[PDB]
């Protein structure tokens, strides 16, 4: 369940290439993966590639993996540490949720920031109040850092 | 008509409602029969989440429809 | 009532002729800097008759009165020493939900049985002399000590997400794609090894019929079979002083109250190990909040702690080593919120957002209303 399931998920992701979201083994250690996310086209993060480190606890699938960002992003849900407070990895987790669902959920969060979970309440309030300034800041950050 | 709602714990609750009954009416019925506030309760039916301001007929709820109870938000 | 019955049980237990101390005094000398080593050197080489006599403990180079307080501090320090996860004897169940359990890695020691018999002797001595340790284990542990069966719900205290996954497997049918079979992978200092719950269990995938047996096997292996020899040694040490016929008159919570005493959460430590955003102690809201916390019942303070952080169990060393979802994250108070809105909580960040109310009484009313639905202890 901690190695056969991982091999099955890796084989499944190796069959159909999403061409936008990719996952790979860091060297040879099946409990540590790197995820590359393409920026959503209809989002201020358009054209910005993002990197994530995914840790598989040994109790997988009974315990969810941990994803951490590396590239900075002016987002109301991603601080400088690269943490992600995503409900799918703490509450809405079931043994059948493969790692592909996690990447798709993160992509959805990037497209549509969720103000119900203000990891950094300042940026969330700025977005709720000054939309244009928030989007300008996000695009400037994407240009400076992602590029 | 009559419908059935299953909670997260698997408890089955029978509700005497109608197709034209509003979502608010069913939420009030569930609150009266259980005590949970209507806003906290969310009903999943055929991939559709019931929302205030609509009716059961809007969600194609029919005789002996099975719904699922879920929550909304957590930190 | 429950409390009166508990007092009756304690009186009957300590009134039994098989747990009566003698009139001889045992003197033990330890150094404050080195407590665990001295305790292991002395206690692990005594006799069953010796431990039953009156216990007198003096710290070396620390002469003073009120030997009761000195002994209490000694027991507190020793408990915080032996049960320290850094020593790799007892491990936290989860980093974000603190709870002590027997570490499966404790097999690394050449003779873990010696140290675990020492731990059993210490716990038996603590119960014998009406002295309290201050470590909070998990309920399945207390159920094991009383020799009670462990059902699936017992996994809830060990790990919430694990219990939710098990419950989901039980409720909904299991697809053939979920590669779940009778094989648990355990990692012990780098090397990960496969353990078979049943003979030739690594080649029997779960299905609709097998899922009940698989859940039973997983619960049994995670709660018992992992810590078999170590817990056997610990229970042997514990029963070396307290006869089991006395232990089995309690339940999984009366024993916890007997060990740790009436649990409480310190407030001065809480204040000294918090942090603020857009707030400072000069602000009136902060001082009102801390005064209200000072004058509150332990149950309500525990309820507020569970409402804010997400659990009622503190780390071993107080609020200092307070973890979060990703890494360390100390208790935080922030000035975010509209005037009319109720105080808000953020569990995975240990954060409490308090609106700037204009009266202390209003603040207390709003806080109580926000924590009304929370249940603590």
């Amino acid at each position: 369940m901690a190695l056969k399931r991982i091999n099955r998920e890796l084989a499944d992701l190796g069959k159909d290439p999403p061409s936008s979201s990719s996952a790979g083994p860091v060297g040879d250690d099946l409990f540590h993966w790197q995820a590359t996310i393409m920026g959503p086209a209809d989002s201020p993060y358009a054209g910005g590639v993002f990197f994530l480190s995914i840790h598989f606890p040994t109790d997988y699938p009974f315990k969810p993996p941990k994803v951490n960002f590396t590239t900075r992003i002016y987002h109301p849900n991603i601080n400088s540490n690269g943490s992600i407070c995503l409900d799918i990895l703490r509450d809405q987790w079931s043994p059948a949720l493969t790692i592909s669902k996690v990447l798709l959920s993160i992509s959805s969060l990037l497209t549509d920031p969720n103000p119900d979970d203000p990891l950094v309440p300042e940026i969330a309030h700025v977005y709720k109040t000054d939309r244009s300034r928030y989007e300008l800041s996000a695009r400037e950050w994407t240009r400076k850092y992602a590029i | 008509m009559q419908i059935f709602v299953k909670t997260l714990t698997g408890k089955t609750i029978t509700l005497e409602v109608e197709s034209s009954d509003t979502i608010d009416n069913v939420k009030s019925k569930i609150q009266d029969k259980e005590g949970i506030p209507p806003d906290q309760q969310r009903l999943i039916f055929a991939g559709k989440q019931l929302e205030d301001g609509r009716t059961l007929s809007d969600y194609n709820i029919q005789k002996e429809s099975t719904l699922h109870l879920v929550l909304r938000l957590r930190g | 009532s429950h409390m009166d019955e508990y007092q009756r049980k304690i009186a009957y237990m300590y009134d039994r002729p098989e747990m009566a101390v003698n009139d001889a005094q045992l003197q033990l000398k330890v150094s404050r800097a080195t407590t665990f080593e001295d305790a292991y050197d002395i206690i692990s080489k005594l006799s069953v008759s010796d431990m039953k006599k009156k216990l007198l403990i003096r710290f070396r180079n620390e002469d003073g009165l009120d030997y009761g307080g000195v002994s209490r501090e000694f027991f507190y320090i020793l408990s915080h020493a032996i049960f320290n996860p850094g020593y790799s004897l007892f491990e936290y169940a989860t980093d974000d939900n603190y709870g002590l359990q027997i570490s499966p890695l404790s097999s690394v020691n050449p003779d873990f049985r010696s140290y675990f018999r020492f731990v059993g002797r210490v716990m038996g001595l603590a119960i014998y002399h009406r002295r309290y340790l201050d470590v909070q284990f998990v309920l399945p542990f207390y159920k094991r000590i009383l020799q009670k069966p462990l059902c699936l719900e017992d996994v809830k205290d060990v790990d919430e997400v694990y219990y939710e996954s098990l419950k989901w497997i039980k409720n909904n049918d299991v697809d053939e794609s979920l590669c779940l079979n009778f094989s648990v992978e355990e990692n012990r200092f780098g090397e990960s090894v496969t353990v078979d719950l049943i003979p030739n269990g690594r080649n029997i995938a779960v299905n609709n019929q097998n899922k009940m047996n698989y859940l039973k096997a997983l619960t049994e292996h995670k709660l018992v079979t992992s810590t078999e020899e170590q817990f056997n040694a610990l229970k042997g040490g514990l029963n070396e002083l307290i006869p089991d016929s006395v232990l089995q008159i309690f339940n999984e919570n009366e024993l916890d109250t007997l060990l740790n005493g009436k649990r409480d959460i310190d407030v001065q430590d809480w204040k000294r190990f918090t942090d603020y955003r857009s707030y400072t102690e000069t602000d009136d809201i902060v001082i009102w909040f801390w005064e209200l916390l000072s004058e509150w019942s332990p149950e309500k303070k525990a309820k507020l702690l569970q409402f804010a952080t997400g659990t009622s169990r503190l780390p071993l060393s107080g609020f200092k080593d307070m973890h979060g979802s990703d890494g360390p994250r100390k208790f935080t108070i922030e000035k975010v919120g509209h005037i009319s809105q109720l105080p808000k909580a953020h569990t995975c960040f240990n954060r409490l957002d308090i609106p700037p109310y204009n009266s202390k009484e209003e603040l207390e009313q709003k806080l109580t209303i926000a924590i009304q639905e929370t249940a603590g202890f």
